[PDB]
């Protein structure tokens, strides 16, 4: 009927337009009650150190720990040589100081070899 | 006033015109004037003369140091390290005193700009043609030394320019 | 300065305002304490058309999870009080 | 954490995230701030057509309008003194040209 | 000046805000009135634009093509 | 001396003394926006005198009052250009900002 | 726009160009031609400082109108016939501009109409 | 205690800056410039009484 | 230099038969008088160096690095007596000798007149820094940390020693001013390229320069508040002045041996700036945003003119100041919540203010704000660099950018937004906390009044 | 907000919150008061007319097109209440909300100022420190072994008895603190 | 810097006519004036350029306080679609905006006319790139439609704010403040444009379907 939407990486697809929400079967509930039980014990263990009274710190999060020690500690045990691996780090690596060093070494020839030829207009260029 | 020389710093001879009023009414930028006169202007004078007057009591001068000039880094040999250390804060000095003069030329031609309005590209030729003048030279004296400058840098470089000026006067000689 | 600070008395007479403005809803025999549904024989989309017009009065919208369950006058005005920290 | 409901009991409500739950490898570049993947009203590679047609249409039409520009029916602007030799820095040791105009 | 609120109804308005509305109102059309009485020029132009078609060969200097 | 120089650097002179009271006991007081807004419209009716000298006999200056640094052939210098769009953007600008901090008094009330 | 839809639509050999113009010597077709005098001297506009391109030759009409603002300063609305016949002035110039324009275009056409036809008259 | 305010913000501090300006700042050169006045024909100068002629007797198009 | 020195020593046994209540008091009011008398260093000759005797002198390069470490040792110990006060009186004690035997080292490695005297202190820092890290660091990474920040500089110093001796050997002199006055040319052969070499690597792991920069982050997160203070302030420093005093007797081989530092230290500019968008961690980012300063500062030396070398010094000063004002300002809140982790407490601004202000000043400087010494360093390095190169300026620009952004990424994240609502433990700022904070600023702010100062021996 | 969400919505539930969500928008479409009463009339009739469906599958297809419809002719830029989580005043008092623990760090010369709201409040945190244990006890007792099911907490049961989990609800900051 | 002004006017315009946020609204409405200043700093006519700025000021502060008072009498609201019948209600807002309005499409003897009314002179006589011009003129048509959109939904019509009415504009601050800015739109440019030295060669000769170029887009 209407012109239909398609989703991308950075505009999602909307929860109303997703065919998932729509098929239910009894296997996705009990794994929604799974998912709510889940969501309930850890809003409970969090709640009872909140409001208790003789509580005074931070209370401390073993989810946040666990992010930054995966995003800073636990990166180099688990990397191993890949082609891929191998591949990305030598582009990213030393491509582009390859490509400036070409770029500036080709500007600074070009520039030396017209100062020798007495053709650059230098007039009132004392600072440098 | 005459603190500074009017030979290094000139200037025209300010033309101003007179007034010719055309109007019967009265311009308030004068009656400004005379508000912000003797309201301004005179006790401003006053606590000035003041000041002068205690000035006057004790008056006390310095003087400008004069240096005498001691052989520069051509007549120096090679390892002599007394006569390069002197050549060397010689030429220094030097260094400095020049920067000055560009700095003074450079002055001149900012004031005719201003001063000109909208006549300065004409007005400032003299001025113009006196700073390129100024920088052509100082520019052959020490540009591309680089920092860790030297005497014997500006030497070498000064005799590069005269083997190629030389080379090509006498190319120019069989022509 | 702006406006007053609301009394619980002013909200529950602007509710039931909005209330009798309403064609389903008898005047003469509705109740601070009138269920909507049980008492006064309205469906589900009454009650969100009764909602969305108790939004339009105090100019601030109301989550859907919440109002699943206001289905009595004297519930919105708990609501509204509680929400906009009115004691008395 | 745009696209999360706001409307929910968040423990950090700003952030949008309860408290030991699993965090998103990208969080910091999730933290909307920055980086929001929200659904839209048009499609992606719908406003990517739209946007770069605008902007293609836009630059074809200026280089066009430099080919063909807008002028008025009149003669080059005349100035006295040689065009103003002087005036426009000079030299005054050269002996310009003679521009000289005529009446019409 | 204390004004209350109203609840559905027009609100309430002082003698003062009517005034200077009207008055600044008046004064912006009188003044655009008074200038185009005096300077109907900057709006309508004032001097005339010629037509080149109006133009001899005699003044404009042409000859009758046969030199 | 001329009044045109003094004028105009009195008028953004003026403008810094509400920050320099920023830590004194004014501050603290309900009295403070008030007291910038009269400062505001002060240096406004200041800077209306050097317009009328420009607007007279055309009026343009230059100062260079404080020598900041020097490096070799560069002098930097702590200068005021005051032609025409100087003399003539900053009465317009202290005007709108005078309505704008009074209708902030008004606005901004209970914050 | 009409000279804009002639040049850009119609043959554009037959519209004058508005950056080279003019390509005929001023004493083309007519006999004698007098070039154009100027009423304010160099200095007295260098004196002016009036700018370098309200420096045309309406720039006596100019002078005027400065020093009479100048010399009626609160009064701001008494400089009305100086203004008038500096706009007059220009007014003058632009209309000489605009005869050269068409000058141009017409010979331009007469040049073709005539040679080419001399062409014609060569063909057969 | 009526007119405190325009003098310590508007008179004590055009006090110290015409008094900087006038023996400090103008006591070195090319500090304050000002561009030079503009000259009409049939004006008369204050320093050398000069009269600059006026301008060669317009054609009068009237 | 003799006046300053002793002084300084004799700090050492002042603080050990000094009272177990009064070590801070004392150490700190006669750190603060050296400083002061250090403060007479600045009057300098202009045509040359002053030399005091053979051994010392001081440059105009020299005197702002001397007063920036005498300035810093109370600021080290006022930021310090605080985690330190469980401590028993012996260790307190042995924290302090260490931090003056550094200051020590470091007036002498700066004044020294010779390459091998230079060098001997230069390689003594290593040893209080390395003790203060390993035993005082909070972490157990501390011990790696200091492995590797031991390891990465001797590997670059020890090809310096043999370099030197051999120069000393073929010329005859190490003096510094001989060394000055008989410079030569090096000629375009091997020999001379891995002279060039073993003169330039170890100053450039010091800096640090890129890809040689992974000590840093290691050793500044994970020692002790003084201890990054002192790392982050003078010790990168310690690779600028030795390669600008060193690449004198290198022309005119730096014409081309140039070339990777350069390429590496601009792309690496980009690279640590962006690192900076995407941390966790409060230090690591204020470790990788010194990275991309002292990138500014080694292609500032590389092009070798006189702007360049004013921009580098000014920039060595104004980054040390504002990089451990950083730091000490991070250490605040690791006090409180006790955890380095940029997103456990938010809006710390509703809670404390004045340090939000403190927050708001040392992000300013950072990100270069006119008119203050960091831009004015900034400024001068990028004109020279598009003297040398007018394509600069694309890589130039997107560093600029980039560090205005992560800059207020940290001010933005730390301060503003709502507080976490689990965390009842933040006081209200001590005094010694906002004095530490307004002893750091009011000095760099000082400093653009009199911009001279800082601008080196080429002004 | 107030309410323990469930583990999902019911077919109703959903087709109420399409219901509000498509007058929303179409008052954002329809501007004045008389059009979108009439157009909001023709909305509630279109909508009754598959109100008595009782093939579940129909029904649910029947809301899958309708929800297509909508994003396909939703409002680019609906109306939002001012304070709600699109507002162009949504956050705009969060930096004024300051948590009532950081008054117990004030100096004694600021409590000195205010000594009833004091007193009052060492009468609060006596009430809140003699619940606690019972607040706890009491969940302990209410909840299942296999940990929580829902977000649902008890209300007080016994005489003196206070909900548990009431002292962040009760003591939150205002919504205008300042 | 011709081109770029051009795009900008143009665009900024198009996005103006459809938004319903009364500040976007008056933001768009600055984003497509300051373009027209880089179109006339284009045609070599900076000084023309520099006195659009002085002019601009005057209305555009006046128009973003109006909106202000218009947003706090009706409790924070911005969205247009909830304001209704306050050309009555808001009696001095209304007459401020009006005025605000008229000098922001050029109005005759007014400020915005001096400033505007010449730049869009001076493209027209000028030799410029074709699609610039015909950009400005359709930002011209632009500018004179969006006003008309503020004033139309904001003023005219029936009520459509919450019942609770907290209408009132009676203080003298708001009053005092808008008072002098509407004087100064009223009379700045007049008086301005009179009183300084004349720095552009004026366009005396043009035809009059070209000199009624911006009455007529404006109209239109
Ligand atoms: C330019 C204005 C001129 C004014 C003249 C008088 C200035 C005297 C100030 C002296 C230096 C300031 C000290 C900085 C630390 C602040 C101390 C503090 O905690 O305040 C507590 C105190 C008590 O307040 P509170 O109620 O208890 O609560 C405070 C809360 O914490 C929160 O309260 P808050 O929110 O109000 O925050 C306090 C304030 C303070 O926070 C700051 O950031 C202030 C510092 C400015 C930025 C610093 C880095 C930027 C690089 C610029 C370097 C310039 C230095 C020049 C030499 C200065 C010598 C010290 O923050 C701000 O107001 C915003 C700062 C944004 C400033 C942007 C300006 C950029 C450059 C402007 C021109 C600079 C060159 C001048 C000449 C140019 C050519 C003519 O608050 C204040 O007093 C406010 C400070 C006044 C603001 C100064 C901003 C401009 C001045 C810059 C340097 C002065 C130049 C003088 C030369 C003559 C011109
Ligand atoms: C991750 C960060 C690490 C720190 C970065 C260290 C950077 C070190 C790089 C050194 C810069 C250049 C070194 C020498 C300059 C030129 C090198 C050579 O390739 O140039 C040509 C040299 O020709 C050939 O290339 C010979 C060299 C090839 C053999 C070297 C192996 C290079 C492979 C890369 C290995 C990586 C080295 C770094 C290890 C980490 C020039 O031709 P030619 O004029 O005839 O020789 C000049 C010397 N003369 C005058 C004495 C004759
Ligand atoms: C205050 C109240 C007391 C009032 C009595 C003082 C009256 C005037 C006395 C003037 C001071 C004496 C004096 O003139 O000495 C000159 C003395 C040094 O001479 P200079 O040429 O100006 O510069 C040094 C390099 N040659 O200058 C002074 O100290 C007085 C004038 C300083 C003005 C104040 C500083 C303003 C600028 C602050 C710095 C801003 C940051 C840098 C911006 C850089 C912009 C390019
Ligand atoms: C933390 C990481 C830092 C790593 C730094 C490593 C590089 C250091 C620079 C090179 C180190 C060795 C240089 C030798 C010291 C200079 C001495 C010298 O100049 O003498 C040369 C001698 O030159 C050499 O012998 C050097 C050859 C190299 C031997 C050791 C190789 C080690 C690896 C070399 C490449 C690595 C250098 C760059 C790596 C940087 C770090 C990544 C000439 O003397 P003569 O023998 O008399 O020759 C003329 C008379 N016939
Ligand atoms: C401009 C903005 C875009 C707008 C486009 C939107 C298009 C909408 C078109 C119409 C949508 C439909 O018909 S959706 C078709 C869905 N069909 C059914 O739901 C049938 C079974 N009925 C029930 O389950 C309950 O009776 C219930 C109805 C929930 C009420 O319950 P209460 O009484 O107990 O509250």
């Amino acid at each position: 009927s209407f012109p239909k939407y398609k989703p991308s990486r950075l505009a999602t697809l909307p929860a109303t337009l997703d065919p998932a929400e729509y098929d239910i079967s009894p296997e996705t509930r009990k794994a929604q009650a799974e998912r709510l039980a889940i969501r309930s014990r850890l809003k409970r263990e969090y709640l009872l150190q909140y409001n208790d009274p003789n509580r005074l710190g931070v209370i401390e999060d073993p989810a946040l720990i666990r992010w930054t020690y995966a995003r800073s500690a636990n990166i180099y045990p688990n990397f191993r040589p890949t082609p891929k691996t191998s591949l990305l780090g030598a582009l990213f690596g030393i491509g582009p100081l390859f490509f400036w060093y070409y770029v500036f070494k080709t500007d600074r020839d070009k520039k030396e070899k017209l100062i020798q030829e007495g053709k650059l207009d230098q007039t009132f260029n004392i600072s440098y | 006033p005459d603190s500074w020389d009017k030979d290094v710093y000139p200037e025209p001879p300010r033309r101003t015109p007179a007034p010719a009023p055309q109007t019967s009414l009265p311009n308030p930028v004068t009656y400004l004037t005379k508000i912000f006169d003797l309201l301004v202007d005179r006790p401003v004078t006053l606590a000035r003369e003041f000041i002068e007057q205690q000035h006057a009591k004790n008056r006390y001068y310095y003087y400008h140091r004069e240096f005498r000039r001691v052989p520069d880094i051509t007549e120096c040999e090679e390892k002599d390290i007394l006569c390069m250390f002197e050549a060397e804060m010689q030429w220094r000095r030097d260094y400095k005193v020049d920067q000055e003069i560009v700095n003074i030329i450079q002055e001149r031609l900012k004031a005719c700009q201003q001063r000109e309005g909208e006549s300065y590209r004409q007005n400032c030729a003299k001025e113009l043609e006196q700073f390129t003048q100024v920088s052509k030279a100082f520019q052959d004296r020490y540009s591309d030394l680089g920092a860790h400058y030297s005497a014997r840098k500006c030497l070498a470089k000064q005799k590069q320019r005269m083997l190629a000026e030389r080379k090509a006067a006498k190319e120019a000689a069989a022509a | 300065s702006d406006a007053p600070p609301l009394t619980l008395e002013a909200i529950k007479d602007r509710v039931l305002y909005v209330l009798k403005l309403y064609d389903k809803i008898d005047p003469e025999k509705l109740s601070v304490n009138s269920h909507f549904m049980k008492d006064l024989g309205l469906d589900s989309l009454d009650q969100v058309e009764i909602i969305m017009a108790m939004e339009d009065e105090f100019g601030f919208e109301i989550p859907d999870i919440d109002a699943e369950k206001l289905m009595c006058p004297q519930e919105i005005v708990d609501y509204i009080a509680d929400k906009k920290d009115v004691y008395e | 954490q745009q696209e999360r409901d706001p409307w929910y009991d968040w423990d950090h409500p700003d952030l949008r995230l309860n408290w030991g739950e699993p965090i998103h490898w990208d969080l910091d570049m999730y933290i909307r701030n920055r980086v929001d993947t929200s659904p839209t009203p048009v499609s992606w590679n719908t406003m990517c057509k739209h946007l770069f047609g605008f902007v293609a249409f836009m630059l074809f039409m200026f280089w066009v309008g430099e080919i063909y520009p807008s002028y008025q029916p009149v003669g080059p602007k005349q100035y006295p003194y040689n065009d103003l030799y002087l005036e426009r820095g000079g030299d005054p040791t050269k002996e310009p040209e003679p521009v000289v105009h005529y009446e019409i | 000046v204390h004004i209350e609120p109203r609840y559905r109804q027009f609100p309430q308005l002082t003698r003062s805000q009517l005034i200077q509305a009207e008055f600044f109102s008046a004064t912006m059309w009188f003044w655009i009135l008074w200038r185009f009485w005096h300077d109907s020029d900057a709006v309508l132009g004032h001097f005339p634009y010629p037509d080149p078609s109006q133009w001899t060969d005699e003044e404009l200097g042409i000859l009758p093509d046969d030199e | 001396m001329n009044p045109f120089a003094s004028l105009t650097l009195t008028t953004l002179t003026i403008l810094t003394i509400p920050i320099m009271m920023s830590n004194s006991n004014i501050y603290k007081t309900n009295l403070y926006p008030n007291y910038v807004k009269t400062t505001v419209s002060y240096a406004f009716t200041l800077s209306l005198v050097p317009l009328l000298m420009f607007m007279h006999t055309g009026q343009e200056m230059i100062i260079s009052n404080w020598h900041w640094m020097t490096l070799q052939t560069v002098e930097l210098s702590l200068s005021f250009k005051m032609d025409y769009f100087s003399v003539m953007f900053i009465p317009v600008a202290l005007f709108v900002t005078w309505s704008i901090m009074e209708f902030s008094m008004w606005y901004m009330h209970s914050d | 726009g009409a000279h804009l839809a002639r040049r850009y639509l119609g043959d554009a050999s037959k519209e004058p160009d508005p950056l080279r113009m003019p390509t005929f010597p001023p004493d083309y077709g007519f006999p004698e031609r007098k070039e154009r005098e100027m009423v304010a001297t160099q200095q007295e506009m260098n004196d002016a400082q009036l700018m370098l391109q309200q420096r045309d030759y309406c720039a006596h009409y100019l002078i005027q109108l400065l020093k009479c603002k100048r010399d009626s300063f609160p009064n701001f609305l008494a400089c009305k016939h100086e203004q008038h016949d500096w706009d007059y002035c220009e007014h003058l110039d632009y209309v000489k501009r605009m005869k050269e324009f068409e000058r141009e275009r017409r010979l331009l056409q007469r040049k073709k109409r005539r040679e080419q036809r001399e062409a014609e008259m060569a063909r057969g | 205690r009526h007119s405190i305010f325009a003098v310590t913000h508007v008179l004590i501090p055009v006090w110290i800056i015409h008094y900087y300006l006038k023996y400090h700042v103008t006591a070195k050169p090319y500090t304050v410039v000002e561009r030079k006045p503009r000259i009409f024909p049939g004006d008369t100068i204050l320093e050398t009484g000069e009269v600059i002629p006026l301008m060669k007797e317009f054609p009068d198009q009237h | 230099m003799l006046k300053i020195i002793i002084p300084t020593t004799m700090l050492l046994p002042m603080t050990w038969m000094s009272k177990h209540n009064m070590i801070w008091i004392n150490a700190t009011v006669h750190s603060l008088l050296i400083s002061l008398i250090s403060l007479s260093l600045l009057n300098q000759l202009g045509e040359n160096s002053l030399n005091f005797s053979l051994t010392f002198f001081s440059d105009s390069l020299s005197a702002p690095l001397l007063v920036l470490t005498t300035w810093l040792l109370p600021l080290m110990l006022m930021a310090s007596q605080s985690h330190l006060s469980k401590e028993t009186t012996t260790r307190k004690k042995l924290y302090i000798t260490m931090l003056i035997l550094l200051q020590l080292f470091l007036i002498m490695t700066f004044t020294a007149t010779e390459l091998i005297l230079f060098y001997i202190l230069f390689e003594a820092t290593l040893v209080p820094t390395l003790i203060i890290i390993t035993r005082w660091g909070n972490q157990t990474e501390r011990l790696n940390a200091g492995l590797y920040f031991l390891f990465y500089t001797l590997a670059g110093s020890l090809p310096l020693l043999v370099a030197l001796v051999y120069i000393q050997n073929t010329t005859g002199s190490l003096n510094f001013l001989i060394i000055h006055y008989w410079s030569h040319p090096l000629s375009n052969s091997w020999s001379n390229i891995f002279m060039w070499l073993a003169c330039i690597m170890a100053f450039m792991v010091k800096m640090p320069l890129y890809g040689l920069h992974l000590w840093l982050p290691k050793a500044h997160v994970e020692a002790p508040i003084a201890g990054s203070m002192v790392l982050a302030a003078v010790l990168l420093k310690l690779g600028g002045y030795g390669m600008m005093r060193i690449t004198t007797i290198l022309n005119p081989l730096t014409n081309y041996m140039a070339y990777p530092f350069l390429m590496l230290s601009m792309w690496g500019m980009i690279m640590t700036s962006s690192i900076c968008l995407r941390q966790t961690d409060l230090k690591s980012l204020i470790a990788y945003s010194s990275v991309s300063h002292m990138a500014l500062v080694i292609v500032a030396i590389m092009i070798q003119t006189p702007w360049s070398f004013m921009g580098a010094t000014a920039l060595m000063i104004a980054h040390g100041l504002t990089s451990s004002m950083l730091f000490c300002l991070a250490n605040t809140n690791y006090e409180r919540v006790h955890s380095r982790t940029m997103i456990l407490a938010r809006g710390l601004q509703t809670l404390l203010p004045l340090m939000a202000t403190w927050w708001l000043v040392a992000s300013l400087t950072n990100l270069a704000l006119p008119p203050s010494i960091n831009l004015i360093g900034e400024l001068f390095i990028i004109t020279a660099s598009f003297s040398w190169s007018n394509i600069t300026i694309i890589l130039m620009g997107m560093n600029m950018m980039i560090t205005a952004l992560y800059s207020l990424y940290m001010l933005i994240t730390t301060q503003r937004g709502k507080y976490t609502h689990h965390i009842n433990n933040i006081k209200p700022s001590f005094t010694r906390e906002n004095a530490l904070m307004a002893l750091h600023i009011l000095p760099l702010l000082l400093l653009t009044l009199n911009p001279k100062m800082i601008l080196g021996p080429l002004y | 907000a107030f309410s323990a969400p469930a583990a999902y919505l019911t077919h109703q539930q959903k087709v109420l919150r399409l219901y509000k969500r498509a007058l929303r928008h179409l008052e954002s479409w329809c501007v004045h008061r008389d059009k979108y009463r009439y157009f909001a009339c023709l909305m509630r009739a279109r909508f009754d007319e598959h109100k008595n469906e009782k093939d579940m599958v129909k029904a649910t297809q029947l809301l899958r097109q309708a929800e297509e419809e909508f994003w396909y002719g939703q409002h680019p830029q609906p109306y939002i209440f001012p304070e709600s989580p699109g507002g162009t005043s949504y956050e705009r008092y969060e930096c004024y909300k300051v948590p009532e623990w950081c008054l117990d760090d004030w100096h004694p010369s600021e409590k000195a100022m205010y000594p009833d709201y004091f007193a009052k409040r060492e009468q609060w945190k006596r009430l809140r420190r003699e619940s606690w244990e019972r607040e706890v006890k009491q969940l302990q007792e209410e909840t299942p072994p296999g940990g929580p099911r829902t977000e649902a907490l008890p209300p007080a049961r016994k005489e003196g008895d206070l909900p548990p989990l009431w002292w962040h609800i009760v003591t939150r900051p205002r919504e205008r603190p300042m | 810097t011709l081109c770029l002004g051009a795009i900008t006017t143009l665009f900024t315009a198009l996005c103006a006519i459809t938004q319903n946020d009364i500040k976007k609204i008056v933001a768009f409405s600055t984003s497509s004036q300051l373009g027209l200043m880089m179109v006339t700093i284009g045609i070599n006519q900076p000084h023309l350029a520099f006195l659009h700025i002085c002019m601009h000021a005057f209305f555009k502060a006046m128009l973003f306080m109006c909106s202000g008072s218009i947003i706090h009498s009706l409790n924070d609201e911005q969205d247009i679609r909830k304001m209704g019948g306050l050309y009555k209600a808001m009696p001095f807002t209304t007459t401020a905006l009006i005025i605000g309005s008229l000098a922001l499409t050029g109005m005759p003897y007014l400020t915005g006319f001096y400033s505007k009314d010449l730049i869009i002179e001076a493209v027209n006589m000028s030799y410029t790139n074709a699609w610039a011009l015909l950009m400005t003129l359709i930002a011209t048509s632009l500018t004179a439609a969006y006003s008309t959109r503020i004033i139309f939904f904001a003023f005219l019509g029936k009520p459509r704010f919450p019942p609770l009415v907290l209408i009132n504009e009676n203080n003298p601050l708001l009053i005092n403040s808008i008072k002098r800015l509407l004087i100064g739109s009223i009379f700045a440019g007049f008086i301005i444009s009179n009183n300084i030295p004349p720095m552009t060669v004026p366009n005396t000769t043009m035809p009059l379907y070209m000199k009624m170029t911006a009455l007529i887009v404006t109209i239109m």
